[PDB]
């Protein structure tokens, strides 16, 4: 199947809240580039075209990578509105 | 309650 | 080649001709060869005798009576196949000589008026309409007669109907009233019967209770003998339902109607009715109903035995039947004449309505020809019939059985009672007097079922329109070949025996023999015995008749077969199959498929295009060999010859094949060397695999012609042109095009390709707002057309073979109004099989080809030799199918044998001789593997041991002979192709053959990214190029909802169907590789909201607090 | 409780009732369209009558035939519908026709919408495949994933941009 | 009596036809030419003509008129737009111009404006821009030299960088 | 195989299921007590009655020559038992044994269906939809709402305790139980954006706008047609 | 599952587009995730055919 | 800005209905066989509804995009994206007052 769909399934309470916080996530993870990325150099998703490692352009296949580490944290309340509207475009370019 | 609803040209006349 | 026929059921007449129904209806619904000016009524004639001599004229100042003299029809404009090119109805100009007569007697002669022309049928059964081939599916219908039925509204006694069959006629119904009178349904218009009984000359004194001897408690009967005196008031009394009232002085308005007056009757000069009336009710006719020629009121012979019926069946048991309206003696059909002629007659119900309207409107002295007597009242009624009728059709010609099927068909829809009212369980259910009137296991799958039927093959309609089945009498269990066609009703009077009587010549050689009696089965004994089943094939149609060991079939399955070879779409390597049931010739030969010597001669001359022949009277004739044809289908069509120069020659000899006919034979598929067993799931679920070898071959391929048109249309921005000058990018691009737009007969076409060039204005005059600075910088010439060229459709087109360019259409093509002309292209291409390609066979084994492995790969025979296709195993226990393996057995013999057979219906190869036929076979094959110097494989060793155990083969015989029992199973021993070993255990191998099932374009493959969008409901539409979007019904809406998959959902609700913002918002950030946004309102809902708006209903979208929130941003909202 | 009486009548906005022109210079138009002439006529004869200050015996009949009209044009059946006069017998798609979908139409919206990234074909088993995996032919996924592949095209060297990446592939 | 409003004396045009038809419906036996019947109407009637005047004379169709199913779909359910820009369209018609703004921003607001006024502004300014003096600038035969000002130096960073090559088709 | 010749017949497959749902008397009803009891069967040659009697009352039920017997001369029928063979009504069943009684009936002979032609489903989904078959109440006791009035049970979540408790003070409701079939069911949606779909639009709307009615979009459909 | 065989059944496909619709159709429409029945409780990507036909001899 | 919870349906109060509105349709008149251009004041008339073809009027006076929302002086035909023809909600003003018919006979008879 997907890499571990049961232990990803455990992260959550619920179904879709892991849906909801890997879409979510990702969202950030391919707003930004992938700059934000809490998943080192050695640990990141790769392709193997025209015989080439390269990252793997699937950011919903990201996130679920990412979360498995638990670098993440999620829940109902975390921050407010437009409030971290501005504080991931300065940590990481907004551009 | 329906006798006549077409009327409108018999009626006129 | 020898081909071994089979059975012994001795045939004493083969089947007749078998467009019958269609060619023949027609030759008497028109009747323009032997006949000398009045001849017979039957046709076309009848609907001019009926409305003729139209009458209206007074004796006061002057009027019209028009009296019909002659009727006659000739030169077609335009030969056959001119009126296919030309797009025009094939059809002939029909004249009448008619001459009106004076109240002073005056005969100015009218002559030949044309004011009226009909179309032609085909030398074969279909009509040409409008270029297109069609077909007139002949009609079952509730007879006409009177019949007597139970009432469902009160469960115990009987409802008495007398049924006629004119246009506009009356419906008698004579039931008795839940308040112990007598009913009497005229119309809806329902009223106590008695009071018209006295008007029909008979009093309540003179017969009453005499012919109602057995009314003892006919107390419907009973009210007013105070009122039964004088006909003439009586007559009066009756006017009573009529509206909006009318003084009774004229009082025999609607009584003259009902005695003779042409309208009443089911028949003219008595008859139909007065057929089954023979014995159901008196026994002559009054004239044609209750007709009265010239006397007080009107003599009846009609209702007062219908009365007399109804108290007989009431009685005991005399007279004394329950009607059976499923039963055929009850059932018409309609047929291709009868269902025109009957459109004739209500085309002269509006000519002659034409011809009394020009006696106010038009003169008495000024119009003496035909100053009133219009062509546009019958032109457009035949044409809304034939173009338009439900009852006529697209014409199949997938292949030449397809071509006769159609013409057999029968259908319950059109003007009789269809699916809405469906009346399911009965009349779709398969009626114990279908036997040999119709298929039991011919008809379309799913909603249609029962209700379209095909006719059983030696079936026929008589004069009057009954099926009839023929049946061979027998006396004194010596049976004759003295054959009669008996009906449905004839034929419940007899105890007839079945076709396979065990027989010593003339002699009846069985002690008890197995015989239908009026439906019921019973073992009987030779002297009871009157009339005998011609043949077992008389059951059924012919596209069922066409598949060996039908008995072993099981009828669903072989249903799907009957069915299916109306998808054979001709091989060019067409073979008639290996094991045949007799039928294939003769279908050939009747559909026309094949070319066939009219009389003894000599052949001059044979090339690919035509023959011309020397007769043995002198006649030099030649025969075209209508070349590459296009059908409705594609599905080429055109003769190839079989005969060489200067060979002498029968009549009824083959002179050059059918599209589908390999030496006269009928030659729907292929024959191929099948193993059947599981194929590591490549063949998992009706999935079939196939021999790359298949392919080389050129065994599944198919030949495909595609027409295209386009327009060139006048318009309001300035007319468009056909001109190979395309304006964009390219020229290397132009190539196979330059013939002054039009592309070279003979080029190569992929999809995107250009057919035919073209340039449209469009933009509305002016230049965009941004094109306006953008195209200066080239060069703004920015001309003002556009690139509507045509177009090739994705997904393969294939190479060309004609072009047609026609302007103006000044030769005699009717063109098309603001349209300047029309260019069209043909398209050919061979289709060879394919992955997806799908393959059936007689026995209803369909499936796809899953794989196409290389031959490498094959299972093969000791000798090498291959197989062809792999058929799983597990398709045909559930199916129930044998027919499929009493195939694939006798095929491995003829295999060999250098044989193909004739097995028979229900006659046919027994299980015996099959082994039998194998044995002889196993000589071919291993007789003569040790006479090349090879004993027995070391595996054949391996498999023997486990074929023993499965109870297989003796243990004990020799290793040789093993095999030979092993082989008459079936099953030989074959060698997985990828290692070498064998397969454990015995594999039937075999010959069996399979048909390419044809390919429909809406079960082509399909795909959209995106493209246009309909202009109201701005929902995605198809172009030509572009292929729209799948529907997205409630069903899937639901699958989702269940998945929780919530935006997936909303997305397809509007950011893919009716967002037309978000849409484009979402496109745009695809390309740019940002992330799709968040969407607007469908239009569903906008639209929705309007539509409420314009319905005076103010519908709110209220926030959180219940403030209006604004879904048309901005735009509706006012200042 | 008077709101229920119309006074002032709305009107459909009119794209959603169009009135465009198809082949051989002739139009197609909605039943709509065709409803609010014959009101309005009927309206606007009344004020000229109104206006003459008429006999009340024909100010009435005018304002029979106005319920007559509004009520064709509301929910046209409730009275024995009217037709386009010669054409055929089929009566006017009323705004009740419309909304209840009346004419098989609702049941065509149970046949729902349509999809713009979507695609059809004929199955072929593949038992190579993996559980969650299919077999698709490319030549489907071009069409359907286009606009996502124009793009990886100009990410790549195989277009300078979308229009000549669109352009390759028509 | 008419779903679109007609002359009187157009209406007589076809009233005429109407009355016209018949005779030459019968006078003929077939359905007579566009040639038959000028030649019949009266002096001054074309062939071509009447085929206009039949064109006009007609129903038309009923948007809510069943196709063929009968049960589900109408008339109007084909028939597609091409006023609204598609998905793929508006897009372009949004690169197109966010690239002029990417193109002519490095330009003077005359060398871009004048084509703002001629085409960058709505109107033809043929005959209307060397007439006005254009607000402050000069006039004669230098505006019609302005336009090679401004016209023709948009070519060269189109033929060196080709962005704007392919919006043409 | 081998036996209906003019009697009475029980429904058996989809029919059943529709019956089952939306039921609705069915074809063979079954005679069944409005009371607790013992039996006494009293017949001449033709008809025949069977009397439930508990102390006080005799109840009567005169069963047709061609009714079943179900039960024993002196045997002790829990009221809602059937005293004839056949089907019973659940409205007859809603009457004398209330609702579980109803409901794990409905529920069961729809199952019993099913698990016949071998189809294993969890009885939770039927069960859930009766639940919705049993939605509705029909006020008795009125508050401040006309006399019948049926609508959703749960209303009465702070609209049955407001008589003294919780916005205080005036007369306390009270309310008959409903069994409605599915279709019944849905016309009575809170949703007319729903109820508007559902057999006949032009009535359903009618009503809504002289109400003012408000949609909740708290369903799925109502979210789905917006 | 899909009810469907193979003597020409036809299948339609869709493309979930937004980053969203991806993660519902991955996490919670993947054939390899939804192995029982929402019916009775039991799998329903069970050994079938060709399958049993084998392991069963 | 701010989302969407409750659908509220309600009576039409003429002056509601006028609300709403952008114009009496007073002619009974489409569209011309000659222009193929909409009637002044008639079912079509761009002046109530909006403009035909994108950021226009009908006279041709106004053009381009930057005058957002600009009524014309000879016709007065908003120059806003034409797209609003497919919204904008018009009505006809009635002589005399006419019942709505659901109101009258769908039963119970809401006014009966
Ligand atoms: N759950 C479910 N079952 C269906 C469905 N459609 C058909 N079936 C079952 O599949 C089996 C055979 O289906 P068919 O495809 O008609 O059989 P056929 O190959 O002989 O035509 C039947 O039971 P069977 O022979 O007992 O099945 P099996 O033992 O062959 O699996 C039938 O009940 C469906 O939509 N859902
Ligand atoms: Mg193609
Ligand atoms: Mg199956
Ligand atoms: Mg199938
Ligand atoms: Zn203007």
């Amino acid at each position: 199947a997907e890499p571990g769909i049961d232990k990803l399934f455990g992260m959550v309470d619920s179904k879709y809240r892991l849906t909801v916080v890997v879409a979510k996530r990702a969202q950030q993870l391919l707003r930004h580039g992938f700059k934000n990325t809490v998943l080192e150099p050695e640990e990141r998703p790769k392709m193997q075209t025209l015989e080439g490692l390269f990252d793997d352009p699937n950011a919903e296949t990201w996130a679920m990578k990412e979360l498995l580490t638990g670098r993440l944290v999620f829940g109902e309340n975390l921050v407010p509105e437009d409030r971290l509207q501005k504080e991931m475009e300065r940590i990481y370019p907004g551009e | 309650p329906k006798i006549s609803t077409s009327d409108p040209v018999r009626q006129y006349l | 080649m020898e081909i071994k026929r089979f059975g012994r059921i001795r045939e004493v007449i083969p089947l007749p001709p078998l467009t019958e129904i269609q060619v023949e209806s027609y030759r008497r619904a028109l009747q323009a060869d032997v006949p000398p000016e009045k001849r017979e009524n039957v046709g076309i004639q009848a609907a001019f005798r009926e409305t003729f001599p139209i009458e209206e004229e007074d004796k006061g100042k002057g009027g019209l009576v028009l009296d019909f003299l002659e009727y006659r029809l000739g030169e077609p404009p335009f030969p056959q196949d001119e009126c296919r090119e030309k797009d025009l109805t094939y059809q002939a100009p029909l004249y009448a000589r008619l001459q009106l007569i004076h109240k002073d007697t005056g005969l100015i002669k009218e002559d030949e008026v044309f004011l009226g022309h009909i179309p032609l049928m085909t030398e074969d059964g279909s009509f040409i309409i409008n270029g297109a081939d069609r077909v007139i599916v002949s009609q079952i219908h509730r007879s006409p007669g009177v019949y007597f039925t139970p009432d469902p509204a009160r469960p115990g006694r009987y409802i008495a109907s007398i049924i006629p069959l004119p246009k506009r006629g009356p419906w008698i119904d004579l039931e008795v009233e839940p308040n112990g009178v007598v009913s009497m349904k005229v119309n809806k218009r329902k009223f106590p019967l008695v009071l018209l009984l006295r008007v029909l000359g008979y009093d309540q004194e003179t017969l009453a209770r005499e012919l109602g001897a057995y009314g003892e408690l006919v107390q419907g009967l009973m009210d007013e003998s105070v009122f039964a005196m004088r006909p003439e008031e009586a007559l009066i009394r009756l006017f009573t339902l009529l509206r909006p009232g009318d003084p009774p002085k004229r009082d025999k308005a609607v009584a003259y109607v009902y005695g003779l007056i042409a309208d009443p009757r089911r028949y003219d000069l008595g008859e139909a009715g007065r057929y089954k009336a023979e014995e159901k009710l008196g026994i002559r006719l009054s004239g044609r109903t209750l007709a009265r020629f010239e006397d007080g009121e009107f003599k009846d012979e009609v209702f007062l035995p219908t009365l007399r019926y109804l108290f007989a069946l009431t009685a005991g048991v005399p007279g004394h039947e329950v009607d059976d309206i499923d039963h055929l003696g009850n059932r018409r059909i309609r047929t291709v004449g009868e269902l025109m002629t009957d459109q004739f007659r209500v085309g002269l119900a509006r000519l002659a309505r034409g011809v009394r309207e020009r006696m106010l409107m038009g003169s008495e002295d000024s119009l003496t020809p035909a100053k009133l007597v219009n062509s546009r009242p019958l032109e457009a009624a035949i044409r809304e019939f034939f173009s338009r009728s439900q009852l006529s059709q697209f014409k199949d010609e997938t292949n030449p059985l397809s071509s006769l099927r159609h013409k057999r068909r029968i259908s319950a829809l059109g003007p009789g009672g269809l699916t809405r009212e469906r009346a399911g369980f009965d009349v779709r259910d398969v009626h114990r007097t279908h036997y040999g009137r119709i298929c039991p296991v011919e008809t379309p799958e799913g909603a249609n079922i029962g209700l379209i039927t095909s006719l059983a093959a030696y079936a026929r309609v008589d004069e009057l329109g009954f099926i009839r089945t023929p049946y061979r009498r027998v006396v004194g269990g010596v049976v004759t070949d003295e054959v009669v066609y008996m009906t449905a009703t004839e034929e419940d009077r007899y105890t007839i025996a079945q076709a396979n009587t065990p027989l010593e010549g003339n002699r009846i050689a069985a002690e008890r023999v197995v015989a239908r009696r009026k439906g019921e089965p019973v073992i009987v004994s030779p002297e009871e015995v009157e009339f005998m089943d011609v043949s077992p094939k008389q059951v059924f149609s012919v596209n069922t008749n066409l598949i060996p060991f039908l008995e072993h079939d099981d009828a669903n399955r072989a249903l799907m077969g009957s069915n299916m070879q109306t998808q054979a779409v001709p091989l060019i390597r067409a073979q008639a199959p290996v094991v045949m049931t007799g039928l294939e010739e003769r279908v050939v030969r009747d559909s026309l498929a094949a070319l066939y010597a009219e009389e003894d001669g000599e052949v001059a001359k044979v090339d690919g295009n035509r023959i011309v022949v020397r007769y043995e009277d002198g006649r030099l004739v030649e025969y075209p060999l209508r070349r590459f044809y296009r059908s409705n289908q594609g599905t080429a069509l055109d003769q190839r010859p079989r005969v060489v120069v200067g060979q002498r020659v029968r009549k009824g000899d083959l002179l050059a094949d059918g599209p589908a006919s390999e030496n006269g034979f009928l030659a729907l598929g292929q024959n191929v060397l099948v193993a059947i067993m599981p194929f590591d799931g490549y063949n998992f679920e009706d999935a079939i695999v196939i021999s790359e070898e298949l392919l080389k071959r050129d065994f599944y391929t198919s030949i495909h012609i595609e027409r295209y048109e386009i327009e060139a249309r006048d318009t309001k921005l300035g007319p468009e042109r056909i001109t190979r000058d395309i304006p964009h990018l390219s020229e290397a691009a132009l190539r196979d095009l330059d013939e002054e737009g039009v592309v070279r007969i003979g080029a190569e076409v992929k999809p995107g390709d250009i057919l035919v060039g073209r340039t449209s204005f469009k933009g509305e005059s002016e230049p965009t707002p941004e094109e306006r600075l953008l195209r200066s910088i080239f060069g703004e010439k920015a001309r003002d057309v556009k690139d509507t060229s045509l177009r090739v459709p994705p997904g393969e087109g294939g190479i060309v073979v004609r072009t047609v360019r026609l302007r103006r259409g000044d030769p005699g093509v009717e063109l098309k109004p603001g349209v300047r002309e029309v260019v069209r292209v043909y398209v050919a291409q061979k289709r060879k099989l394919q992955v997806g390609d799908k393959l059936a066979n007689r026995h209803g084994n369909k499936g796809v080809v899953a794989k196409i492995l290389p031959v490498e790969d094959m299972p093969h025979l000791p000798d090498g030799t291959p197989v062809d296709v792999i058929l799983n195993p597990l398709g045909v226990p559930s199916r129930m199918n044998l027919g499929q393996i009493l195939e694939t057995h006798l095929g491995l013999a003829g295999y060999f044998l250098g044989q193909r057979y004739i097995s028979p219906i229900f006659d046919g190869a027994k299980e015996p001789e099959i082994k039998e036929l194998l044995a002889q076979a196993f000589e071919v094959y291993f007789g003569k593997r040790k006479g090349e110097g090879f004993g027995v494989d070391k595996r054949e060793v391996e498999v023997l041991r486990r074929a023993e155990k499965l109870g297989l083969v003796t243990p004990g015989k020799t290793p040789e002979e093993q095999l030979k029992e092993l082989f008459l199973q079936g099953k030989v021993v074959l060698y997985d192709g990828r290692t070498g070993e064998p397969i454990e255990g015995p594999i039937v191998v075999g010959q069996m053959f399979i048909m390419k099932l044809y390919h429909m374009v809406e079960d082509k493959m399909h795909a959209r990214s995106t493209g246009p969008y309909s202009l109201i409901t701005q929902q995605p539409l198809g172009g030509k190029a572009q292929f729209g979007g799948q529907r997205f019904g409630e069903m899937e809406v639901w699958a989702l909802e269940a998945y929780g998959a919530a935006h997936t959902l909303q997305e397809m609700l509007t950011l893919k169907s009716d967002d037309i913002e978000g849409r484009n918002a979402a496109y745009e950030a695809i390309i740019k590789g940002e992330d799709v946004p968040e969407p607007s309102v469908p239009e569903s809902f906008r639209v929705l909201v309007k539509e409420l708006q314009a319905l005076a209903l103010d519908v709110q979208t209220l926030d959180e607090k219940d403030n209006p929130v604004d879904i048309f941003e901005g735009l509706a909202s006012k200042r | 409780p008077e709101w229920m009486i119309l006074e002032a009548v709305p009107v459909l906005p009119p794209d959603l009732r169009p009135m465009v022109q198809v082949d051989g210079g002739r139009f197609a138009t909605s039943d709509l369209n065709d409803l609010y002439r014959r009101l309005i006529n009927r309206n606007n004869r009344l004020k000229k009558l109104l206006a003459q200050g008429a006999p009340e015996i024909i100010i009435r009949n005018e304002k029979r035939m106005l319920q007559e009209a509004v009520d064709a044009l509301l929910d046209n059946g409730r009275r024995g519908a009217p037709v386009t006069n010669p054409g055929s017998d089929r009566p006017l798609r009323s705004l009740t026709d419309i909304l209840s979908g009346k004419q098989g139409r609702f049941r065509q919206n149970l046949l729902g919408k349509r999809v713009d990234y979507s695609g059809r074909s004929v199955i072929v088993v593949g038992p190579q495949l993996k559980l969650h995996q299919c077999g698709l032919p490319k030549r489907m996924a071009l069409e359907l994933f286009k606009p996502f592949l124009l793009k990886k095209m100009e990410e790549k060297g195989i277009a300078p941009n979308v229009k000549a990446a669109r352009r390759m592939l028509e | 009596a008419r779903t679109i409003r007609i002359p009187v004396h157009m209406v007589e045009t076809i009233n005429k036809l109407s009355r016209t038809a018949r005779q030459l419906q019968q006078e003929l036996g077939r359905e007579p030419t566009y040639e038959e019947i000028a030649e019949a109407m009266g002096p001054g009637w074309d062939a071509k003509r009447v085929e206009e005047t039949l064109k006009i004379a007609q129903e038309p169709v009923s948007l809510e008129t069943p196709i063929g199913d009968e049960k589900d779909s109408f008339y109007g359910d084909f028939i597609p737009d091409e006023h609204l820009p598609s998905p793929v369209d508006a897009a372009t018609q949004s690169l197109l111009s966010e690239e002029l703004e990417k193109a002519l921003s490095k330009l003077s607001e005359r060398e871009a404006m004048v084509l703002k006024l001629r085409k960058g502004l709505i109107d033809g300014r043929e005959h209307t821009l060397e007439e006005v003096g254009a607000f402050f600038g000069v006039t004669r035969e230098r505006i019609r030299q302005i336009e090679n000002k401004a016209l023709r130096k948009l070519k060269y960073h189109e033929s060196r960088t080709r962005k704007l090559r392919d919006f043409l088709d | 195989t081998g036996g209906v010749a003019g009697a009475a017949d029980i429904t058996q497959g989809l029919p059943r299921v529709i019956e089952l749902f939306e039921a609705r008397r069915p074809k063979a009803k079954a005679v069944i007590s409005e009371i607790d009891g013992v039996v006494r069967i009293e017949e001449t040659e033709e008809k025949l009655s069977v009397f439930v009697e508990s102390e006080g009352f005799s109840k009567e039920y005169k069963l047709p020559k061609e009714a079943r017997l179900l039960v024993k001369d002196g045997d002790y029928v829990e009221a809602g038992q059937p005293l004839t063979r056949g089907a019973i009504d659940p409205h007859q069943l809603l009457e004398a044994k209330g609702p579980e009684a109803v409901e794990r009936y409905l529920v069961e002979e729809i199952q019993k269906v099913y698990r016949a032609q071998g189809v294993k489903l969890h009885d939770k989904h039927i069960e859930i939809v009766v639940r919705q078959m049993m939605k509705y109440v029909e006020v008795t006791d009125p508050g401040d709402s006309r006399l019948l009035e049926g609508q959703v049970l749960e209303k009465w979540d702070v609209e049955a305790l407001n008589e003294r408790l919780i916005a205080e003070g005036k007369t306390p409701v009270a309310w008959k139980p409903l069994l409605m079939g599915v279709t019944k069911s849905a016309l009575s949606t809170k949703s007319w954006l729903s109820a508007a779909s559902f057999q006949n639009t032009t009535h359903v709307l009618t009503e809504a706008a002289i109400a003012g009615k408000k949609d909740e979009l708290i369903g799925l459909k109502e979210n789905v047609i917006l | 599952a899909f009810n469907a065989d193979f003597d020409g059944d036809q299948m339609a496909v869709h493309v979930p587009l937004s980053s969203f619709a991806q993660a519902e159709a991955r996490i919670q429409m993947l054939s390899a995730h939804n192995l029982l029945s929402p019916a009775s409780g039991e799998p329903l990507a069970k050994p079938s055919r060709d399958i049993i036909l084998g392991l069963y001899y | 800005k701010k989302e969407v919870r409750k659908v509220r349906i309600a009576l039409a109060s003429p002056e509601k209905i006028r609300s709403w509105s952008y114009g009496e349709v007073e002619k009974p008149e489409t569209i011309n066989y000659r222009t193929l251009k909409p009637e002044r004041d008639g079912l079509f008339d761009e002046r109530i509804f909006g403009p035909i073809k994108d950021y226009e009027c009908a006279c041709g006076k106004y053009k381009r995009q930057r005058f957002e929302g600009k009524v014309c002086e000879r016709c007065g035909v908003e120059v806003t994206k034409s797209i609003v023809r497919r919204y904008r909600m018009g009505h006809i003003e009635l002589a005399t007052p006419a019942a709505h018919i659901w109101f009258v006979k769908d039963v119970p008879s809401k006014i009966g």
